[PDB]
């Protein structure tokens, strides 16, 4: 298992060294920024059902992706877009509380794009929702935070292409 | 190019569940002869079939659960699948048996290969039918079905590429020639 | 299809098909043409048919469409004609088929979920089906009605 | 040896649509070996525990 | 799985358009196969082992595939043999009832013909006992019901070689 | 399961009033003696495994049942004995830091008494083992923390009863 | 409560809790004394917050005491006032406990089920819960506010 | 071999092979050359009591030899028998490894789902491996006749 | 798994003859090897244990893999390893009583590079473990024994390399 | 190697190595841990590679293999197998250097001539290393088996 704090204490382990001071520095820096990341990351989950609304609102809804044959022509696809949409969120909200950008590469990213691929999906829809997202979850948070969760959200958008 | 409904939409599949005595009966036990023991036509279960268990179902004294539990604990169980195929495929055989899905992590492996390498196959298979996903998933009484996880990571496509995968190789003796007219 | 429905029964049963299940299989065969019409009644009739179930179903809940609700506004109104009108292609698909699978595969899985997050009261749609339905029966046969009125009202219940 | 055991757990968690008065309510023998993880089981569910009886005829 | 009528319905759910008059006279087309379909398959049932029997009988009995060493040489190996075929035989008859190739594709032609290399079964032997059972069924079933029967017991040969 | 504070909540629910003073004061209680318990418990967990040694030995040192035919005389009837008293010290010890009982006897005492009296074994044995093991807590966490576990361990007699 | 969620950890894993977990317990004991003080001002001010509430839920979806809407009349208006003192109630009984657990055991599992059954719109009382959430910001400290702001926007999610 | 029999269930047990498993190895080691000796009969007289047996068989289901029945003609009568040898030389090869697995796998597994398909008669089959346990034990000696006629009784079981 | 007498009785079957005298006899040899090789093996399952540490003394004992960042540097690691250890001389200690390697084949080899592979555990490394263990059971089981139980780890060496 | 024909057209044209070859040989030589990495499973694998594609060659051709055949026996068959172990060394060569000049100066110039002396078919070996750039697919991730399916792909072009 991978978090912030917990590599830099697996990279030590490997080592075997005692902590060092730049090892201190950065625990230390993760300990200063998580009161920021808390606050944030309790409004996201608050408004979550707000965020993927406004995010297929503003970029997969109203289009032909929506229209007949675009994948979410059926309420099936439809339930399994939003809901696609609400997994990422929350694994990615997972990761943005940890502060480790590998928790997401774990869970979300193993083999997603090779599950897309397969079952259809388009691949730059999906990037350009999770964009969407982004936008809004960085509306909702404010920009100190946003800017943070932004980071994670465009790793899970790198995995994705 | 329009993607038509059929896009992933037929995997799911009919699912058997225990109740009160009738002929149906033995279509839930056939069914759990079907998954449980990966029977490919569906309608032939072999000679090898528990009919202890069947009468213990019929009457009611034995659980769904419990009757796989004693088919996989069974020597049939092992035959067609510890024995001839190695621990560690094993271990995603149960997976895909049991609870109808391909062995989501290499930790899952991992608690399941250290009680097959020490405690033994029988342990293992107990630990499964045990386990809370099977109480849920699979349920209490009911029928083990093959379940495509989403929530797991990579899981669909592992759990369609281990369904993809057929039955391999077999229990050997007397092995077949390479050429046949 | 009907035998789409059975064969799905069949694969389960790991059995071919059994006698009953072909003599409604045959059943289909024969009432073809006559859902057949049906069908081309409805196609032909689909405007002022969604139209008039429109004007229903608004005055039945004015909130669907006063400020405030979901359609408020002269597009969103359009929108959820277009969503009433999928539900009505999906109903002549589904009259075509002679069951349920048509339409339950498109609009009757996850369409709770799916309506929820849009935002769109999922009541107020059941209703306007209803009124869809009552439309068809005066624009129909009267066994036509009946049988369309059965595939329409499987659509109603799906959405409670 | 194997111990006849009815108790009977409430869905509490998941309100299942699908018909689950048999699990809700279940008589079942287990092992005793399996006895000891499938009463920790039901205690785990909160389910509360009707009989215990013993099919062997040996304590 | 798919059928005929349903595959028409797919199909006009891709355009996104009701029904039109090519739908209605391709529907109208099953709609009339309809009555030889069940009838064949009425028949198809009935002599459903003859088929079989009759199959190896004309291709692989009495042949080095049954003596010692040839893959059906044991009363299992046989029986396996014997086994597949008739689950071919009744997929093909439900695939024929149907009108569509997708119940076919779907269950009975998945991994097939990689798990038959694996274990060292001819994909030509069982190809010609295929074509062998089509002929058998065609004269069983009739001559336009042996038509359709072999254009759906032909994708299931093709798919395995 | 319950807690202090959830016992005195689902009162309060059963009840419908809004939070009362009085039951303001029992929560008060509860955290007063929280920070102790919390230390005690810890405590506990270190010296479990001594505690359970010594428990073990008072209430069977050469005993007639580790002497043939008393029930505990097998290596696995031996196991089980030291299993289940360890069972029931960790259950107790989380019990006295809740200060609640009602969990204890939901997920020990339930079934309990019934599957001792199918095996035969000795629910008065195992209540001197278990009044042992309350001494040698107690001795161990302190006089303070005895009372907490002695409150565990009557309700564990009871249990017995 | 959080000793109920480390104890349910403690069940599965039949082990004492980690110094974490006791530490967990710890902080939840020494902030026992503030959660009783919020509690206090909450049921204090409860029925003031409850009719303020009520007015901005029906400010910002009047639809609900439209004609047509659930709570049309002064008998439907007084059951929403109930169902809403019910939904405060248990937000403060989940701040005592300091955990939604409690919260969620009391309530909001099954509560779309059932108020949907009822029939009155789920986005309307997640919108009076919203609004007992400003209302109790404006009648409570900064740091109280954070606590039972936490636990308000748990129910918001619940609801949602 | 019996090694292997027990070699899977200590494989399973996931413990080294049990002391009174390797015990019993060695008594069929020793076992072993007697039985040698017993099969080396069996080889001598692999076609006399093949022949003997038949006409015994033949005796017993009249019906089979006469037309329309399975062994129909003399092509038909040569597979019978040549079914029968193939079964005396998996009996023989049984024999010496002294576990029926081997045999079971070689053949009687599925043998009914084959005779089903090929039209054989599994009661005739069955009374003629009877009908050759009998020759055999006037073939061979009692004592080691008494083992062999226990492996024929398998496989007339398993028919059975 | 497949045995030196079952193996001789496939031959024959493939051949469709009877066994032959002189295969008999080859039939006999093994089962003279049979005693002795039982003998050993009680030897072997009662020093197995020593032999494990007398190995991993011999390779893993103060070595760089056992130092941190080595990939056998953890108790997880460490464990892994004695296991798969242990797992190997079972099978081998199969392998050299029943006489066949097939066994060993069918069972530990197939695939077993490839997991090593992808757990990224070093196959070098335990092909001299292996050879170790080799001469260590060689010297317990006894000269002639060690040559067929060195046999089957050689093999089993053989595949690995 | 990419290097070494960079090289050879500048020492035709007479030229010191362009701005962009340059770019070229740097770019191959960074990534030449990818290449590295490529080539190690590969060889890791060889013996599935080889095995897995050549059953898959000899089912797909039964011919080759049948009596009166090139690859009839045992021994024959293995060098066969042989035969394929060479083309896929080359390959994995043919991935560590970057170019296909190592795979065509040990094994593509001449193939015809060599297999039609031996009387092995051409196409035959050219459907074998099909065979193998299959089982290659799934060994190697998708952006992977690119790389190491062009070389296969030449192999498989230049044996036709
Ligand atoms: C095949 C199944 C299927 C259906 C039916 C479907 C419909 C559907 N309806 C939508 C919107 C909508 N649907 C409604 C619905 C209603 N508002 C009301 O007042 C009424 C009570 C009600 C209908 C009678 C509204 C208002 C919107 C627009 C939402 C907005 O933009 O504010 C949208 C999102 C906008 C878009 O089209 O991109 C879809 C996809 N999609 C599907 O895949
Ligand atoms: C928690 C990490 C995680 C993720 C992300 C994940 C993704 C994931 N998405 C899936 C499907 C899907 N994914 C989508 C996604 C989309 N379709 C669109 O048109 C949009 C552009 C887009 C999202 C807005 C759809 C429609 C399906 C279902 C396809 C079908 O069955 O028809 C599936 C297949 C199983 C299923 O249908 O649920 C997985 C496993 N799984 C995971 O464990
Ligand atoms: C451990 C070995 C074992 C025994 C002994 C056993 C007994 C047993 N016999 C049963 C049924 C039965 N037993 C009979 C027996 C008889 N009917 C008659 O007229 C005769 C007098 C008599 C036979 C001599 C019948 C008819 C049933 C079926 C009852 C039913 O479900 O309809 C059942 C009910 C479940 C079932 O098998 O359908 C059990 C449990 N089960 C076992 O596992
Ligand atoms: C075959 C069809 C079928 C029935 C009938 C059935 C009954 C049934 N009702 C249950 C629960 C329940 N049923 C009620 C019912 C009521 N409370 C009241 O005040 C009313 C008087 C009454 C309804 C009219 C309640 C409150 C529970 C939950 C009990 C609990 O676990 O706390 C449960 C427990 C499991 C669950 O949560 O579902 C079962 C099994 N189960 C079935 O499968
Ligand atoms: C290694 C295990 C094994 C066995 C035993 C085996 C038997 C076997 N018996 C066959 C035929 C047959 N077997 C019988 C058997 C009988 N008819 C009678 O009247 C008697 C009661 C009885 C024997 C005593 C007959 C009549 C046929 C020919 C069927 C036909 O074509 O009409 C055939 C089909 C023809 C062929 O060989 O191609 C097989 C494969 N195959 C195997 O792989
Ligand atoms: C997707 C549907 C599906 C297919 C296609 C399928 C095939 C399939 N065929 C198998 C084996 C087999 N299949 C055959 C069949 C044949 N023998 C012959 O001589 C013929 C050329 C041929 C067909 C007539 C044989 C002999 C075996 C191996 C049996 C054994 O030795 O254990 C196996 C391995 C397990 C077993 O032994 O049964 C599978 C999984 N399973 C499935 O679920
Ligand atoms: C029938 C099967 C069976 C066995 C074997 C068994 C053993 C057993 N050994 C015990 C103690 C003991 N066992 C030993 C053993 C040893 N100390 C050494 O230095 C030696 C290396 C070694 C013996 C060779 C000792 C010293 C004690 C006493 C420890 C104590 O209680 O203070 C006790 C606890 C005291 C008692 O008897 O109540 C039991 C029960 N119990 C059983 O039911
Ligand atoms: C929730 C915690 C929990 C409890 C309490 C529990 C009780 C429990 N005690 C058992 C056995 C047992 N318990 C004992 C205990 C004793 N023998 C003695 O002489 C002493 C007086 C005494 C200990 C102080 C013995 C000997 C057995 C085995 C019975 C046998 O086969 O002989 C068993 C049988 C299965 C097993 O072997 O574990 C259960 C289920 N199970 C649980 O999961
Ligand atoms: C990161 C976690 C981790 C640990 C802890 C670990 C321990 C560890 N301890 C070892 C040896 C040892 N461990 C001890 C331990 C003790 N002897 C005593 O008398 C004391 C009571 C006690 C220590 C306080 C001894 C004596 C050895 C040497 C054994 C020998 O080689 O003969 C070895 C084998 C030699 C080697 O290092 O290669 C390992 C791997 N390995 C790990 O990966
Ligand atoms: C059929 C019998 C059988 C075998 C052989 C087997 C092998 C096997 N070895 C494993 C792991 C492992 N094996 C090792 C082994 C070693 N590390 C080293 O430094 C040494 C060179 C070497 C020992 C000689 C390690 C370290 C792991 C764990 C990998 C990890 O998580 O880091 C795993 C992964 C799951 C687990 O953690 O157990 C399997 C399945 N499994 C089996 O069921």
């Amino acid at each position: 298992m991978q978090d912030a704090i917990t590599a830099v204490i697996n990279a030590s382990d490997v080592q075997g060294k005692y902590l060092d001071t730049a090892a201190m520095e950065k625990l230390k820096a993760y300990f200063a920024t998580g009161e920021l990341r808390v606050r944030a990351a309790s409004v996201i989950s608050a408004n979550a059902a707000n965020i993927v609304k406004e995010a297929v609102a503003k970029s997969l809804l109203y289009s032909d992706i929506t229209r007949p044959g675009g994948n979410m022509y059926t309420t099936r696809r439809y339930a399994a877009c939003i809901r696609d949409l609400d997994y990422y969120l929350r694994y990615a909200t997972y990761a943005m509380l940890a502060g480790d950008p590998s928790i997401l590469d774990e869970r979300v990213l193993n083999g997603l794009k090779e599950t897309y691929n397969s079952l259809g999906v388009p691949i730059a829809a999906t990037v350009q929702a999770i964009q969407a997202m982004k936008e809004v979850t960085a509306s909702l948070v404010g920009a100190d935070a946003g800017k943070e969760m932004g980071i994670y959200f465009d790793y899970i958008c790198s995995g994705l292409s | 190019v329009g993607v038509g409904t059929t896009r992933r939409r037929p995997a799911r599949i009919f699912r058997m569940t225990v109740g009160a005595p009738s002929a149906e009966v033995e279509l839930v036990i056939n069914a759990i002869y079907c998954q449980v023991m990966d029977v490919f036509s569906g309608q032939v279960p072999s000679q090898f079939r528990r009919p202890d268990l069947e009468s213990r179902l019929r009457n009611g004294e034995i659980t769904v659960r419990e009757f796989v539990r004693t088919l996989a604990s069974s020597e049939i169980y092992r035959n067609r699948f510890y024995t001839p195929y190695p621990n560690t495929k094993v271990i995603e055989f149960l997976f895909r048996h049991l609870l109808g899905r391909a062995p989501a992590t290499q930790a899952e492996i991992r608690q399941y290969n250290k009680i097959l390498a020490d405690q033994g196959l029988k342990t293992a298979v107990e630990t499964m039918v045990n386990s809370p996903e099977y109480s849920r998933y699979f349920g209490e009484d009911v029928v083990p079905y093959k379940r495509f996880p989403t929530l797991p990571a990579g899981n669909y496509i592992g759990s369609v590429k281990a369904d993809a995968d057929l039955v391999k190789q077999s229990w050997s003796s007397l092995s077949p020639s390479l050429v046949g007219i | 299809s009907v035998v789409t429905k059975s064969i799905v029964n069949a694969d389960a049963e790991a059995r071919y098909l059994s006698p009953g299940e072909l003599d409604r299989i045959k059943n289909f065969v024969s009432t073809g043409e006559r859902r057949l019409r049906i069908a081309q009644t409805l196609t032909e009739n689909r405007e002022r048919i969604v139209k008039q179930a429109g004007d229903q179903l608004f005055q039945k809940r004015p909130d669907v469409v006063s400020p405030g609700g979901n359609a408020y506004g002269e597009e969103m109104t359009a929108t959820c004609l277009r969503d009433l009108d999928y539900y009505l292609r999906l109903v002549t698909y589904g009259i075509v088929a002679g069951d349920v699978t048509p339409i339950e595969e498109i609009g009757l899985v996850g369409v709770r979920e799916m309506y929820n997050s849009l935002g769109t009261p999922i009541p107020a749609v059941a209703e306007g089906i209803r009124a869809m339905k009552n439309v068809a029966c005066s624009l129909l046969s009267a066994e036509d009605a009946a049988e369309a009125g059965s595939y329409f009202d499987f659509v109603i219940g799906a959405m409670q | 040896r194997m111990f006849k055991i009815t108790a009977c757990v409430p869905s509490q968690t998941r309100i299942r649509t699908q018909r689950e008065l048999q699990n809700t309510y279940f008589t079942k023998l287990v092992p005793y070996e399996n006895w000891f993880r499938e009463q920790q089981r039901i205690q785990k569910m909160g389910g509360k525990i009707v009989k215990v009886e013993l099919f062997t005829g040996k304590p």
